[PDB]
């Protein structure tokens, strides 16, 4: 709690003293900077110079604890497809100091392993164009949503100091009891959060419909089969089956149907 | 070269090419909530599932 | 504990410190941006009640200036003990109990405005809300310590997180952990308890083995006559001739043997 | 969106046989009744 | 890990606390009566939580546990399938 | 699940294998000794089908694994340690404490 | 000195030290000169780590019985509906395999390695030790279980 | 509690009557858990809301949650001058007929929770009585140690029911697949394209459509075929007892005959009272030779 209350802080002189200890003492699976190498380990090694583990043999062994585990479990295993390949190229092996006997890239090893074991083996041609097209949306949709909750909440802050100024400053005097202040504007949830609505009768009236708590049933104009709308152009001289859809659209980009859109070309043209 | 939107995302365009084609009387029961840019809100009732 | 408008609503229940008076208050605001939980001052005096290890109602009464809320404009009144709806444990404050001139919650029509502050949060299950992740981790205090906008992989992942649990065939699978239960009533039954000192607590569970010194002559006489009963203080031994020898923790009332 | 990116990336395994990598067996595994590891009921489970 | 082929000859026979003892005729004190009227003082098993910096109850409960799952050879042929 | 499917699977090969073995069609009670006591060749093609994908894959990036590994590895697998044994100087034998 | 043989717990009569740096005893009786020549090596290069290796932990190696068709009908119709008198093994394969696993280590016997068995019984106590030192919370917990248990 | 309990002895004992099946304590103790479950959840929800029972006139009113707990009491003062004893009289008739409208609706609320659980019953005991082998004889036919006899009277009044089809075998499941054949047959018609599009078309998807909910909202999200433990062809608690210890499987064995014989007794004791009821039995035994003369 004080770390969160701000009151505990992490230094760099912690963080470094943490570090020199977690360099130099033994760590359980793998060999640590500051282990000494031993002359005579060849006795049983077979080899006087370099570490005695090998990083690839290590992640190639896991993979294979990685199968048994599975038939251990679940009686039965998938076989891989032909298309996958364990990727070893972000493995890199154990350096040593020739002077003072001790390895220098422990953590390089370490997150050398940990990098190739995470990387799925397969590429681009062992999948579906929808799925391949979906896993490309996916990752941008992650990597952008972190600035887009940044943005969301300037915008969400701007809304609401736009909505106390309008309750304020427009009148004091019927806004401060109960029907104006219930009135005047709702915090709810929309798609990307919490949005601030405005509720009015001068607002609300060209739409047809009483206020914020109305209740309705509705007639609405729809394709009958929004799955498959048949389209034709004279200019492509084509016919066009379209699919407007949420999802289908939503894999694009997030652009769907009806979204008014600014592109500038590139060979200035907006 | 670059996309944008216009405005907000919510604001939507009118797809006149696509209009004329909207045949089926689908029916609705919600809920009014409030007013974004002159983008009236509503909440749906019966959902699927 | 139910969620609304992005922050949580909480029912408890007020009360003395020997529980003769109490006061529920059902949507109360958790708030993390309040040092100390607070009252409306009318309450101190419904609250007090004057028992045998406090003469006066309460431990603590003192005033303070409580501008927090918004020269002694409030009362630190203490302990009051407070249950939450989803707690097992009653959370014990030292409240701002604070006039309407001071602060007044009206706000709304039969509603107080009340919350509660990180006072009671610390107590709680509740805090694990606190945490990354948790659903109090947006409304707390700006801090060089906690980064806003930043997704939780993200944040985890800086602080060591690199796969999901139990991923890698390294670490062992959670549920490993615990196998075996032992439960005497359901399997082989209750131990054989035994002592050797003054009583059952003062002593050991052992008794002496072979080796002891007068516990020779018998043990073998016990060898070489098998088939007779021998004399001796050689049957306190831990070792004897049937094949069930007197060590701790046998099962005495399981069916085999 | 993570949880789904994950599926996405092991899809082509789930397109493959099943096969026991110990050969000569044939019986199936028994999974227990309320073990954590088989429960797939998500009742309330959000991404929250 | 830290691995030296090794010859250990003699390990001494197993712990299993039950091995027929030295066989006398004579005894020294030829006094029975000593082994029920012999007394000692209390033996309290604990006092104010029992916190010690030698963690001494799990410290020489894992050292015993150690050498009897080596001799047992962690228990591990013994037991079929039931 | 996926125990089930497999399992499932050779069944109905067994037994169409043993049923109608000339692949015929019609259902015949008096089967001959080789399609009664014969193994299924699917077993040894999938035993054959995870060397072709897993196992030769992991050899073949095991194939810049530094030698003394899998010079060593191979000793585990097959059993044969040439090892010396450590002979105990007379000093960390009789002569110590 | 004192020539009887060996106790294995000497360790809690005696204030020493060096004890408690290390799990089994004979190890603890250990000069330093000695200890000094155990070479940190791969655990699987520990012959008793190879043994382990090789019959417990890999299962890709084990081999079952192959089943006949008639075989494996009899077996399937037993498991999906039971009709009573019938043969009451129909052993599954999964207690097939820990019963050969079991006398796997029922049949594993030590001694010199230049004769029959795979480990010294010092190379077997010495993969042990380095084990058990080795042990984090929840890995001697779980240790601690299985012994309570077994 | 009563109802229940003797509703699942019933299916314990006629479980290992017919078939030599033995049901797990187990699993009988968590039928029950499950309806009891069930009550308290009813309860959770009962306690929300509020009944109002009213005395004279509208003079005397008592708010009452259907438990019978009392939160409110409101009061004439005309009540006020009346007598310690008929104030206190007044208030509890009050009362009484607030419990009463509650008890009603917690009665409706029961006869749904006995439908539920029965529903649950079902695929066990229609397990027992749907195989190719179960069957029954009157209870008036007289056994013996051979098999049992004919009754002789009335060559018409016998009627033996039969529960199966006897030529090739249609069991539930398909049923609930021709369900949904015909649920798709109807959506995917044109008509039903329409009618997808009405109120009660979304009312149906939102109730009877798991498969649209969405991931980590509460409910099931397949449609499940129903549940099939056909009795004399699933083993279940005596082959697990009869490989581990013998005692326990006499005991187990023997728990289910008895509860099978206490529910046979229950049975016949209704049936006696029914008979002295309508008048075709006596008071006391008046034939000795239906006892004695065995």
């Amino acid at each position: 709690v004080e770390y969160l209350t701000g009151d505990i802080t992490i230094t760099t002189v912690m963080q470094e003293s943490y570090d020199a200890l977690l360099d130099t003492t033994p760590h359980p699976h793998l060999l640590t900077n500051g282990f000494t190498l031993e002359s005579d380990a060849a006795k049983y090694t077979g080899e006087v110079n370099k570490a005695p583990l090998s990083p690839l043999q290590f992640r190639i062994d896991m993979e294979m604890n990685k199968y048994r585990r599975q038939q251990k479990e679940e009686g039965v295993v998938r076989v891989p497809p032909a298309l996958w390949r364990l990727d070893t190229s972000a493995i890199v092996p154990y350096k040593v100091d020739s002077k003072t006997r001790r390895i220098v890239n422990w953590r390089e090893v370490k997150e050398g392993i940990e990098k190739s074991f995470l990387s799925v083996g397969l590429p681009k041609e062992a999948y579906t164009g929808n799925e391949w097209r979906e896993m490309l949306y996916l990752h941008d949709v992650i990597a952008n949503r972190e600035a887009k909750a940044a943005v969301l909440e300037q915008q969400q802050k701007l809304d609401r100091e736009k909505l106390k100024a309008r309750e304020r400053a427009s009148l004091k005097g019927e806004k401060s009891s109960n029907s104006a202040s219930n009135g005047i504007g709702i915090i709810f949830p929309d798609k990307d959060g919490y949005q601030v609505f405005f509720v009015d009768e001068a607002s609300l009236r060209p739409f047809g419909i009483g206020a914020s708590g109305t209740l309705f049933k509705a007639v609405a104009r729809v394709y009958p089969s929004p799955a498959a709308v048949p389209y034709d152009d004279p200019v492509h001289g084509k016919q066009f089956l379209i699919d407007t859809t949420d999802e289908t659209c939503h894999l694009f980009g997030g652009f769907e149907h009806g979204d008014r859109l600014l592109l500038r070309a590139k060979s200035d043209e907006e | 070269e670059s996309v944008r939107y216009a405005a907000s995302a919510y604001v939507k365009g009118r797809v006149t090419l696509l209009e004329s084609q909207r045949t089926a009387r689908e029916e609705f029961m919600g809920q009014v909530v409030g007013i974004r840019d002159g983008v009236l809100f509503v909440q749906w009732r019966l959902l699927k599932g | 504990f139910r969620m609304s408008g992005g922050d949580m609503f909480v029912e408890y229940k007020v009360l003395s410190r020997d529980h003769r008076r109490s006061i529920r208050v059902e949507d109360a605001i958790v708030d993390p941006t309040f040092k100390r939980t607070v009252l409306p001052l009318g309450w101190l005096e419904l609250l007090r009640s004057p028992s045998l290890r406090l003469p006066t109602g309460y431990f603590v009464e003192e005033t303070v200036h409580v501008s927090l809320p918004n020269e002694a404009n409030a009362i630190i009144a203490g302990p009051v003990v407070l249950y939450i709806t989803g707690q097992s444990v009653p959370v014990v404050l030292n409240p701002y109990f604070v006039p309407e001139g001071t602060w007044d919650m009206r706000t709304r029509d039969g509603e107080l405005d009340l919350r509660l502050g990180m006072d009671a949060i610390e107590q709680c299950t509740l805090f694990s809300e606190l945490r990354p992740g948790g659903l109090l981790y947006g409304k707390l205090p700006e801090n060089p310590n906690v980064r806003r906008n930043e997704s939780l992989r993200a944040t985890l992942g800086r602080y060591g997180m690199k796969c999901d649990l139990a991923e890698s065939p390294l670490v062992p699978r959670p549920w490993t952990r615990m196998r075996y239960m032992f439960i005497d009533e359901l399997q082989r039954g209750p131990k054989l308890t035994e002592f050797v000192g003054h009583n059952p607590r003062n002593g050991t569970p052992w008794r002496f083995s072979q080796n002891t010194k007068y516990f020779r002559i018998g043990i073998w006489r016990d060898t070489i006559r098998r088939n007779d009963m021998n004399e001796g203080l050689h049957a306190h031994s831990s070792w004897q001739k049937s094949p069930q020898q007197s060590v701790p923790e046998v099962r005495f009332l399981a069916p085999y043997p | 969106a993570e949880e789904r990116l994950k599926e996405l990336q092991r899809a082509p395994f789930k397109r493959e046989k099943y096969v026991s990598l110990i050969q000569g067996k044939y019986t199936p595994k028994v999974k227990k009744f309320g073990y954590t590891q088989h429960t797939t009921v998500d009742d309330f489970e959000t991404k929250e | 890990m830290k691995y030296a082929d090794l010859e250990l000859t003699t390990r001494g026979e197993f712990p299993h606390g039950m091995k027929e003892p030295a066989f006398v005729k004579k005894l020294d004190q030829n006094i029975p009566w000593y082994f029920s009227t012999y007394r000692s003082m209390y033996h309290w098993p604990i006092t104010g939580d029992n916190w010690s910096d030698l963690n001494e109850a799990e410290k020489h409960h894992d050292l015993h546990m150690f050498y009897t799952l080596a001799w047992w050879k962690l228990g591990e042929g013994i037991f079929g399938v039931d | 699940e996926g125990s089930l499917e497999y399992f499932e699977s050779q069944y109905r090969s067994a037994e169409r294998a043993v049923y109608d073995e000339e692949g015929r069609g019609v259902r015949n009670y008096w089967p001959s000794r080789d399609a009664v006591e014969g193994i299924a060749q699917e077993e040894e093609n999938d035993a054959q089908l995870l060397q072709e994908r897993l196992f030769n894959t992991l050899e073949t990036a095991g194939t810049s694994v530094e030698p003394w590994a899998r010079n060593l590895r191979l000793n585990a697998t097959t059993g044969k340690f040439g090892y010396k044994t450590e002979i105990a100087t007379q000093e960390e034998k009789i002569y110590d404490d | 000195k004192s020539f009887d043989a060996p106790q294995w717990d000497l360790w809690q009569s005696r204030p020493r030290s060096e004890d408690m740096d290390e799990a089994l005893q004979p190890f603890m009786d250990m000069p330093k000169s000695l200890k000094d020549r155990r070479y940190d090596i791969p655990w699987w290069a520990n012959p008793f780590g190879a043994w382990y290796l090789q019959n417990i932990l890999s299962l890709e190696l084990l081999k079952l019985k192959s089943k006949t068709n008639a075989e494996k009908i009899a077996t399937y119709r037993s498991y999906m509906r039971s009709l009573a008198s019938g043969k009451d093994n129909t052993m599954s394969d999964d207690d097939v395999i820990r019963n050969i696993i079991k006398e796997r280590w029922k049949t594993l016997e030590f001694g010199d390695r230049n004769a029959g068995y795979p480990c010294t019984f010092g190379d077997y106590i010495q993969f042990l030790n380095e084990w058990f030192k080795s042990l984090d919370e929840e890995g001697m917990q779980r240790l601690r279980e299985h012994f309570d248990r077994r | 509690m009563e109802v229940y309990r003797r509703i699942t002895e019933r299916v314990r004992g006629a479980l290992w009557a017919h078939h030599g099946r033995l049901m797990s304590e187990r699993q009988f103790h968590r039928i029950l858990a499950f309806v009891y479950n069930n009550k308290y959840e009813y309860q959770i929800r009962f306690d929300r809301m509020e009944v109002v029972g009213r005395e004279w006139g509208g003079r005397v009113e008592v708010v009452t949650t259907p438990a019978g707990f009392l939160k409110r009491v409101r009061v004439n003062p005309c009540v006020e001058d009346l007598t310690l004893y008929q104030q206190q009289q007044l208030i509890l008739s009050a009362y009484a007929n607030a419990c009463a409208d509650g008890r009603k609706l917690m009665e409706q609320a029961e006869m749904n929770i006995y439908k539920q659980f029965l529903k649950d019953l079902k695929p066990i005991v229609m397990g027992i009585r749907d195989n190719p082998e179960f069957y029954t004889v009157s209870e008036n036919s007289i056994e013996t140690i051979g098999g049992v006899l004919q009754t002789g009277d009335s060559n018409n009044l016998c009627h033996t029911h039969r529960t199966i089809p006897a030529a090739k075998a249609r069991q539930p499941a398909d049923e609930v697949r021709a369900r949904q054949e015909w649920e798709q047959k109807w959506i995917n018609s044109p008509r039903g394209q329409s009618w997808a599009l009405t109120l009660r078309g979304k009312t149906y998807f939102a109730l009877h459509g798991p498969q649209y909910r969405p991931r980590g909202a509460p409910g099931a999200k397949k449609e499940t075929l129903p549940l099939d433990i056909p009795a004399p062809y699933t083993a279940m608690d005596e082959k697990r007892l009869l490989k581990k210890n013998w005692m326990a499987y006499l005991d187990n064995k023997h728990v289910a005959e008895v509860m099978w014989t206490r529910v046979k007794i229950a049975d016949r004791e209704k049936r006696q009272r029914l008979l002295q009821e309508t008048g075709r039995a006596w008071h006391r035994p008046i034939n000795e030779e239906a006892i004695n003369r065995w």
